[PDB]
């Protein structure tokens, strides 16, 4: 429930990091993935991990009305 | 609360060091004829063995792995004043070579992951030498970025494990001479943004005697430092930043349990635990109590 | 004719077999019509190179398993409505028993 000015600390934000790498060490990985569902919920300040994605090879633009053609091209 | 038991492990010579992996499912072991060995394990519960090869012209000292966000990769060095790096295709192969020394080599550990894949290695002239891999690409190309002296003869290195933002890389470097006159043993360094360079930052002018081994402790969000220090006593520090930077220096623990030398010394994951093993064949466990004393906690018979 | 009685009947594991193994050219040829994909890095929004699982500008590993957080060589499932994904069994495994994003960003990536 603690405010977007608490959770900003640099200090809460090292104890979370900590226990996930705790939890990765123990490989209990769905017990992580519950615990990441439940914290991006609780607060939107956080940030989902960054991965690759796909483009299209004439538009180049992303593609994420014919469900087989680019959104775009 | 602590029990033994025997491992189901074959062999052929004295065993000179071990070492874990991430997860706690591999394992290395350098031994006395030059050979060193790789210890996987199963679901039922068992070592069986994977490898095991030759590598250097002299005895091998200790042997160590990396994080596997970067690979399998090994490390080893030698008294043939050289330390070579190793990686997996199921039969592992040499990819560097570091030839860079000018006398027995005795330490060699890996940094922590939040910066890059680098190297540290020190020498018995008192040199250390900090190594990086420009890219993780290719394992074959190293290149020698920092050059510290340290004027004594070196004989262990520990690197800082936190992780935070709001601190420097820092590392340290004990001795072991036994020369009469009396000289600090222990020194600290830390890596300087603004001008790019490894500087002096404390030296512990308390301990005179020969230092065989030092450690530090996983800062698991701390507000400082732990350190232990192996000699003729076991000793416990504590490095605290006040706002190089200066530290508050302090002493939790002087344990004299073995009356003799202790030679190692190793923290747990958590870093609330401790292990010395000294020269009278037992190995001994320490752990603070519930009033931030530290009080022995279990003896173990080799 | 028999690559299209194959089809017919649903067998794409022997329809391909014969494309792989055929010596005809024309028929041989048929199997490499737009089956190659482009794949960028969402930090930075720069197309990789061909043999390389790190970004050449941000210097990180852009193909990391949501669930598993180690580094896929191999094959890689993925999801177009929040660009999440990973190894193709560990999230084939996850989405049977639960359905939300193993990355957790609130998507439910099945529509229920
Ligand atoms: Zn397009
Ligand atoms: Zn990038
Ligand atoms: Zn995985
Ligand atoms: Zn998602
Ligand atoms: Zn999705």
């Amino acid at each position: 429930g603690s405010p977007l000015d608490v959770l900003k600390d640099e200090r809460v934000q090292y104890w979370i990091e900590n226990y996930r790498n705790l939890l990765d060490a123990w490989r209990f990985w769905h017990k992580r993935a519950e615990f990441d569902i439940h914290r991006s919920k609780l607060d939107p300040s956080s940030k989902p991990l960054a991965q690759v994605f796909v483009s299209c090879n004439f538009c180049g633009k992303s593609i994420s009305s014919k469900v087989t053609s680019c959104p775009g091209c | 609360m602590f029990v033994a038991r025997s491992i189901a492990a074959d062999h052929k010579d004295l065993i000179h060091d071990v070492s874990f992996d991430f997860h706690g499912r591999r394992m290395a072991t350098c031994s006395s004829d030059q050979s060193v060995k790789v210890w996987d394990k199963s679901e039922s519960g068992d070592w069986h063995c994977t490898a095991s090869w030759k590598t250097h012209s002299g005895s091998v000292w200790r042997v160590t792995w990396a994080h596997p966000e970067f690979g399998q990769v090994l490390a080893s060095c030698s008294f043939d004043r050289t330390a070579a790096v190793w990686e997996e295709i199921s039969h592992w192969v040499k990819r560097t070579t570091l030839v860079d020394s000018r006398t027995s080599v005795t330490d060699v550990k890996f940094a922590p992951k939040h910066m890059g894949l680098m190297l540290a290695t020190c020498s018995a002239d008192g040199i250390v030498r900090i190594y990086e891999a420009p890219d993780v690409m290719n394992l074959s190309q190293w290149s020698l970025q920092h050059e510290i002296s340290c004027k004594l003869s070196c004989s262990c290195i520990s690197w800082n494990p936190s992780s935070s933002r709001a601190h420097s890389p820092m590392i340290a470097v004990g001795s072991d001479d036994s020369s009469p006159n009396a000289m600090a043993k222990v020194q600290i360094f830390e890596y300087n943004e603004n001008t790019r360079k490894y500087a002096k930052a404390e030296t512990l002018m308390t301990v005179t005697d020969p230092v065989h081994d030092i450690a530090f402790a996983p800062n698991l969000g701390r507000s400082f430092h732990i350190l232990a220090i192996a000699t003729k006593d076991v000793r416990i520090f504590t490095l605290k930043p006040v706002r190089p930077t200066k530290f508050e220096i302090h002493i939790v623990a002087q344990f004299d349990n073995h009356n003799s030398q202790v030679w190692r010394v190793s923290w747990n994951i958590t870093g609330t635990v401790l292990a010395s093993s000294g020269d009278d064949g037992c190995v001994r466990l320490w752990k603070a109590n519930y009033m931030d004393n530290w009080k022995c906690t279990g003896i173990l018979k080799g | 004719s028999y690559i299209d009685l194959l089809q017919r009947f649903r067998l794409w594991n022997v329809s391909n077999e014969v494309v792989k193994l055929s010596t005809s050219r024309a028929v041989s040829c048929l199997n490499q019509a737009s089956t190659t994909l482009h794949v960028n890095c969402s930090h930075c929004k720069r197309p990789m190179s061909s043999r390389g699982w790190v970004c050449d500008r941000c210097h990180r590993c852009a193909s990391m398993c949501a669930v598993c957080h180690h580094v896929v060589k191999g094959l890689f499932v993925w999801c177009q409505g929040c660009s999440h994904g990973g190894h193709l069994q560990h999230i084939m495994k996850w989405l049977e028993g639960s359905s939300h994003c193993p990355a957790g960003c609130g998507h439910l990536c099945e529509y229920s």
